């Protein structure tokens, strides 16, 4: 009797900047990346935006 | 072609004559279409079936061998233990542990039960 | 076709037997079970026949013995001769022990059940008969071990019953004759199954009442299942059969061994026997794949079909005479796949003319011939069955020449 | 011989209104179930096999389920093959009701 075979996984490390770059990187058709975010500007001051 | 035309009905070792030829060959979709004259002349077709699915592994039709043996077994046909011992060592020779996983899930479903011998052919693929 | 006694459905079903579609007849015969109404097809199975286990003696196959409704008590002294049987060879002993031990001891169910059972007046079992009676018998090999087995049950009558025979030990087997019944009986009912009680399972010889009267017939309709939370066996009506209105319901008792040299051994005598034939020798060899052909025959041995979607109703010659004579014979077959050769000359006509003379109309001793069948005369209930088992014999062999010579007659259409 | 044939055989009278409140109860289908799996092994493969039937059901012939609740449909199918009459998925009436609904206590 051959049982249901069911192989899953679960993997955990820590990451490579490569990897946190490929993450959240996002590069526009102009070619800008812009994915640092420089500044703190958490919500305008002016409208909630 | 002729016989139809007259209207005798053939023989049984006149479908079978010709199942071995276009298994020898190669010919895929050719067995098939035999196998619906028999389906239409109150005919079993797991003899021919059985030298159909064995004559295709006599050659080099691998891929052909299962696509016939699964599309008949999937309904309800018994197959021979020899064909079963056949197929699960010829399929993991070649390195098809899918196509060899699926006859011995469908050979245990027709009663026979998986020895040592099915499990050390699949061994062999997935060490 | 009298329906039994109402006492005979009563006592067993007082103790949890319930039977739904048949009833059980009386008409002189093994009593038989025969149905009522129609069924018509079904999907998997209708169960029938609810039979407790504690209408039962299933004595285990193997050691230690063990008897799941308990019948020895603690210390009585007969697991001892149990205990001293040789395993493996004679099964048939320790369960006549019990069946003898189910006769004296309560009102057990079997001391009831007795009266149903075929006395020595009745029964067809050779190990009744008597010395002159196995000789009227066209066959020395079952003379022989018939008449072997007579005896190794009078030395395992002496051995446990000489003169001292502790009047628990006796009043059970006062002589030689009833030992034979209960012997025979066990021969005859008794049926190895699979057990599983609680966590054990086991192989057993059991004995089951209301089940035993199912009648013979090779081509059969009913399962033996066993119920495993509530102890329960029930006959079960195949998937897909069409059920009359009082037509005979059998299950098969050998299948894959016959030969009519152990069924007729086990009682009354083969008729159709689809898995006997005579060997032939004598000739080079015939073709395989025309006579399975000429009749519609389906191959693959372990399991032979007619097709009964064959023709214009092409002949009512098919028995199982025939399935057994198209798979024990030369049957030659090649490469599988030659021009099969019309060369009546080798591939047919003299070929099984050699067989005909091979089967030179019952040459081997020919001690009778057409003239023994029906001799119209029934007695002992032993007597005119071994002239029933030659009568089958030389019907098998007449009727196997018959198909050899239609066959060679119809290779041309 | 044994005196007790119809002593233990008498019928039990005044059995009808023991016959109905097993009926609106679900007594049926409770003593239904368990003599369907009083031949299973592993009760998990039966519920499984059950479930599968009954999305098949309602696969076939979806038009028609919403009230005959398919797992008391294919229960009464197997229940139905060996005797056993068990009406149609287990369908209940009101044969006396000239109103919408009843008080149920």
């Amino acid at each position: 009797m051959i049982d249901q075979y069911k192989h899953q996984q679960l993997r955990i490390g820590s990451v490579s900047p490569q990897q946190i770059s490929a993450w959240a990187t996002k590069i526009l058709p102009n070619g800008e990346i812009v994915g640092e975010v420089t500044k703190p500007y958490t919500f305008h001051y002016k409208t909630n935006k | 072609r002729r016989e139809l035309s007259v209207g005798l009905v053939p023989l049984h070792e006149t479908f079978v004559a010709l199942v071995r030829l276009f298994g020898s060959k190669g010919r895929a979709t050719r067995g098939l279409e035999i196998l619906a004259a028999m389906e239409k002349l109150n005919y079993d077709i797991r003899k021919a079936w059985l030298v159909l699915v064995e004559e295709l592994v006599r050659s080099n039709h691998l891929e052909d061998a299962n696509k016939v043996f699964l599309k008949g077994a999937k309904g309800g046909l018994r197959a021979t233990d020899e064909i079963y011992d056949l197929m699960i060592e010829e399929d993991c020779k070649s390195g098809d542990h899918s196509n060899a996983l699926t006859i011995a899930y469908e050979m245990e479903a027709a009663g026979r039960m998986a020895t040592t011998f099915h499990f050390n052919c699949l061994l062999s693929v997935q060490a | 076709m009298n329906l039994a006694d109402p006492d005979f459905y009563k006592i067993g079903y007082v103790r949890s037997f319930r039977a739904y579609g048949v009833e059980f007849r009386e008409g002189p015969d093994g009593f038989g079970v025969f149905a009522s109404k129609d069924i018509e097809p079904l999907r998997r199975a209708r169960m029938i026949m609810e039979i407790p286990l504690e209408l039962m003696l299933t004595i285990s196959k193997r050691l230690p013995w063990m008897f799941f409704p308990d019948i020895v008590p603690v210390g009585h002294p007969i697991f001892d001769i149990i205990n001293s049987t040789d395993p493996k060879t004679d099964w048939d002993l320790r369960l006549a022990c019990l069946l003898l031990l189910a006769f004296d001891q309560e009102d057990n169910f079997w001391q009831l059940y007795g009266d149903f059972l075929p006395s020595a007046d009745e029964c067809t079992s050779l190990l009744l008969a008597t010395e002159e009676d196995l000789l009227e018998l066209q066959d020395e090999s079952l003379e022989l071990t018939m008449r072997e087995q007579q005896h190794r049950c009078l030395e395992f009558w002496e051995k446990n019953w000489h003169s001292a025979a502790p009047l628990k030990i006796k009043r059970l087997a006062r002589d030689p004759k009833i030992f034979m019944w209960a012997a025979s009986i066990a021969q005859t009912r008794c049926i190895n199954m699979e057990m599983r009680i609680g966590a054990l399972i086991q192989d057993a010889n059991v004995l089951v009442p209301y089940a035993d009267m199912l009648n013979h017939s090779f081509q059969p309709n009913c399962f033996f299942h066993w119920r495993f939370k509530d102890r329960m066996l029930e006959v079960m009506i195949n998937p897909g059969s069409r059920i009359k209105k009082g037509e005979e319901m059998t299950v098969n008792y050998l299948s894959g061994q016959q030969n009519n040299i152990f069924m007729q051994r086990f009682g009354f005598s083969s008729a159709v026997n689809p898995w006997d034939a005579i060997c032939f020798s004598g000739d080079s060899r015939i073709h395989l794949d025309t006579f399975l052909s000429v009749f519609n025959i389906t191959g693959l041995r372990q399991e032979y079909y007619y097709n009964s979607k064959s023709a214009k109703e092409g002949d009512s010659f098919v028995d199982g005479a025939v399935i057994a004579a198209a798979r024990t014979l030369p049957t030659w077959s090649d490469r599988d796949v030659p021009i099969i050769p019309s060369v009546e000359r080798k591939a047919a006509k003299e070929l099984q003319e050699q067989c005909h003379e091979i089967l030179a109309k019952y040459p081997t001793t020919a001690k009778q011939d057409q003239q023994i069948l029906d001799a119209t005369e029934d007695g002992r209930r032993t007597l005119e069955a071994a002239i029933k088992y030659r009568l089958h014999r030389k019907l098998f062999i007449g009727k196997v020449i018959d198909a050899l010579e239609i066959y060679q007659d119809r290779i041309l259409f | 011989k044994d005196v007790f044939m119809e002593a233990k055989l008498e019928r039990v009278p005044f059995l009808e209104e023991q016959m109905r409140k097993v009926n609106e109860g679900g007594g049926v289908m409770a003593g239904d179930i368990d003599r369907l799996m009083k031949s299973e092994d592993n009760r998990f493969a039966f519920v499984n096999e059950i479930a599968a039937e009954a999305t098949a059901y309602v696969n076939n012939n979806r038009d028609e389920y919403g009230h005959k609740k398919a797992i008391h449909h294919v229960l009464s199918n197997r229940m139905n093959d060996a005797g056993f009459a068990r009406p149609e998925a287990y369908l209940e009436t009101e044969p006396f009701s000239p109103g919408p609904t009843y008080l149920k206590e």
